[PDB]
């Protein structure tokens, strides 16, 4: 048993969000809506359905029926920014099930694109029998990025490490991922590139050995 | 008020066991399940199982029996988490949570999860306290605005946090941009600090990373040359 939930949905402040949680018969169960902030544990904010738990605003608002569980933000707020999750417990397997969690970001600023620098490894980390790809990402709105690493038009996620975005002080965000090679893989490619895809476009830089 | 208090964060290295609570207050522990739930970095939710601190039975879930432990002692209103063999994949926050939410009918019997704990952080890693390497990166201008040049520094494969990273014993501030570590799988923490400076200052101007790790007592002044 599985729940489907779209991965991201965007909104402007006041508009009004809307969060599905897709299962067989998921009509027939009890669903109740989790939401996560950053340094935030999961809060309750739908239980039952459609019930509003104490404290929650009356903008939070659920629906269930059929395949198809409907958390609802009216007037959504930069606060409501957060993972959602919708949660049942499946009786033929006897396990508590999450959806995959929906990213809702208020989008409060004109989207602003990435900036990509990326830095070869240097002689001297070489020289220690290491290498070391470094792809810096900044001044992009939203903060959600996703990077994808290639050598001679080929994936590689083996030695991948990104992190979260970051707000700068000019309130856009910044991230960086690096690529961790042996001296012999970054010297048998022609190139390796980082591809930063941010908003449905994609940047990529690339370097080569020597 | 209704709380779950969970213990305190945890680094372990790889193939040790850890073992963290969960105590409970503001109200009478033997009245509703625990349920524990994971979370490794930047991912969703994943259910480990429950117990019902009244008769002790538990409920794992498949991906987590057979090498994780639930028990509870009722004397202190406290339960307990136990991950074996732990393993770099075995990161994640740990989050208990009170299964307040009664069922409704006898259809569907099940008790859903109300109050949740602050959650326990665990690091699995072969990492100890380790003073980080710093090396170069190189002046280049393909990403810069006409007339100037980014040249940074890797502060690589250190721990605990934090590094420190100043440029020209302070005299050098603008348009510095240090960004935040990343954590990998080692354990160990990398970042990266980049300079944008006018490009025809490269042959005259001396560039120096100022690189400070406290928790190793590591100081590097690195110098980045054009290369």
């Amino acid at each position: 048993s599985v729940l489907t939930q779209p991965p991201s949905v965007s909104v402007a402040p006041g508009q009004t969000a809307r969060i599905t949680c897709g299962g067989n018969d998921i009509g027939r169960k009890s669903v109740h809506w989790n939401q996560q902030k950053p340094g935030q544990a999961p809060v309750l904010v739908v239980c039952y359905d459609s019930d509003r738990p104490s404290g929650i605003p009356e903008r939070f608002s659920g629906s269930n029926s059929g395949n198809t569980a409907t958390l609802t933000i009216s007037r959504v707020e930069a606060g409501d920014e957060a993972d959602y999750y919708c949660q049942v417990w499946d009786s033929s397997s006897d396990h508590v099930i999450f959806g995959g969690g929906t990213k809702l970001t208020v989008l409060g600023q004109p989207k602003a694109n990435p900036t990509v620098t990326l830095f070869p490894p240097s002689s001297e980390e070489l020289q220690a029998n290491k290498a070391t790809l470094v792809c810096l990402i900044s001044d992009f709105y939203p903060g959600a990025v996703t990077v994808a690493w290639k050598a001679d038009s080929s994936p590689v996620k083996a030695g991948v490490e990104t992190t979260t975005p970051s707000k700068q002080s000019n309130n856009k965000y910044a991230a960086s991922s690096y690529l961790s090679l042996t001296p012999e893989q970054w010297k048998s490619h022609r190139s390796y590139s980082c591809q930063v895809t941010h908003e449905g476009s994609t940047v990529e830089k690339t370097v080569a050995p020597t | 008020q209704v709380q779950l208090v969970q213990s305190g964060a945890e680094v372990k290295k790889p193939g040790a066991s850890v073992k963290v609570s969960c105590k409970a207050s503001g109200y009478t522990f033997t009245d509703y399940h625990i349920n524990w739930v994971r979370q490794a970095p930047g991912q969703g939710l994943e259910w480990m199982g429950w117990i019902h601190p009244n008769s002790g039975d538990t409920n794992y879930a498949q991906k987590f029996q057979g090498w994780v432990t639930m028990t509870r002692d009722t004397a202190i209103s406290t339960a307990y988490m136990e991950v074996n063999g732990l393993k770099s994949d075995d990161t994640a926050v740990y989050y208990c949570a009170r299964a307040g939410l009664h069922p409704t009918t006898t259809e569907y019997y099940y008790y859903g999860m109300d109050v949740w704990g602050q959650g326990t952080t665990v690091t699995v890693s072969s990492a100890s306290f380790k003073g980080p390497s710093v090396f170069p990166l190189a002046p280049s201008s393909k990403s810069t605005s006409g007339g100037t040049a980014a040249l940074g520094c890797l502060v690589k494969d250190y721990f605990p946090e934090p590094v420190t990273v100043s440029w020209n014993s302070g005299a050098l501030t603008s348009g510095v941009h240090t960004f935040p570590a990343v954590l990998q799988s080692s354990g160990l923490y990398s970042l990266s600090s980049v300079v944008t400076v006018p490009s025809s200052s490269l042959g005259t101007q001396t560039y120096i990373c100022n690189v400070n790790h406290k928790p190793s007592n590591t100081k590097v002044d690195k110098k980045v040359e054009p290369k």
